[PDB]
C-alpha cells in the first residue's frame, strides 16, 4: 500500500490530509524527472507535466520555485528554505607550518 | 548560498488545493511541526572528527 | 480590507492569521525573530599582566 515511503515528505503529507481531509495515493512519476522545458517541442517533463495534463492534484516533493515553473503549474508557499551551494570533500590533509614554535 | 528559492507543493493552474495548502503549510510552521520534522530527519550522525 | 489601497509594499510578514485575511505575494526577503542583545564589555589586557 502506501505505507512503505517515510521521510520529511511523507510525515508532511498525512499532516495536510489531517488538516483538509483527504486520503491520499501516492504515485510515483515514471519518467523519473522533476520538469524542464525542451527547446525543441515546446514539452515537458516529469512532476510538472504530470500536473498540466491533468494526470495528478498534488505534487508534495523536492520541487524547488523557479520562474519558469509557475508560470504552467501553481505551486504552494515554501515549506523549506534552500538556496543553491557547492559540495567538495573535507580536505583531510594537514598543513605542514614545519616551524610551529 | 549563491541564491534563494524554495520547495512549493505544486497544483495545476486554478486548483483550490492552492490556498488550503498554503494556509496549512503556515499553520504547520506557526505551531513548529516543520521544525520537528526537518530535526528528526536531517539529524543523524552528527560529525565528531573536528573536535 | 475594505479595498481602499491596492498593494503593501512594506515589511509585512507572512503569518498564519494574516493569510486568511489578506492575499501575500511569494517572499522578497527571509525572516526570522531573533534576539538583540548588548555584546559584553572589553578586558583591556594591561602591559603589566605577567
Ligand atoms: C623567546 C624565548 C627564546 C629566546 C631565544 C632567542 C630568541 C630571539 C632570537 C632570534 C629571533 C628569531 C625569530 C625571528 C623573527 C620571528 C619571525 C621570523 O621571521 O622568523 C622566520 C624564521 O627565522 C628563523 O629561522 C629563526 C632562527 C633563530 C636563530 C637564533 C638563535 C640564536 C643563537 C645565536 C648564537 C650567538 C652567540 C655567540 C656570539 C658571541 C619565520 O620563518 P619563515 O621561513 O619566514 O616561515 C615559516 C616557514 N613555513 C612557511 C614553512 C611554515
Ligand atoms: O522563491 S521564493 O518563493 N521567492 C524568492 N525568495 C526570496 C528572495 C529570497 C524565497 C525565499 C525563501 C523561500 F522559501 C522561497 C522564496
Amino acid at each position: 500500500g502506501n505505507d512503505r515511503f517515510e521521510g520529511y515528505c511523507i510525515d508532511l503529507l498525512r499532516e495536510l490530509s489531517t488538516i483538509l481531509g483527504f486520503t491520499y495515493e501516492i504515485r510515483l512519476v515514471e519518467d523519473g524527472k522533476y520538469g524542464a522545458q525542451d527547446d525543441v517541442n515546446g514539452q515537458w517533463n516529469g512532476m510538472v507535466r504530470e500536473l498540466i495534463d491533468h494526470k495528478a492534484d498534488l505534487a508534495v516533493a523536492p520541487l524547488a520555485i523557479t520562474y519558469v515553473r509557475e508560470k504552467v503549474i501553481d505551486f504552494s508557499k515554501p515549506f523549506m528554505t534552500l538556496g543553491i551551494s557547492i559540495l567538495y570533500r573535507k580536505p583531510n590533509g594537514t598543513n605542514p607550518g614545519v616551524f610551529s614554535f | 548560498l549563491i541564491d534563494s528559492k524554495g520547495y512549493g507543493v505544486g497544483t495545476p493552474m486554478g486548483s483550490p488545493y492552492r490556498d488550503k495548502i498554503t494556509i496549512a503549510i503556515l499553520q504547520l510552521q506557526e505551531e513548529g511541526k516543520l521544525h520537528m520534522m526537518k530535526e528528526k530527519w536531517w539529524r543523524g550522525n552528527g560529525c565528531p572528527e573536528e573536535e
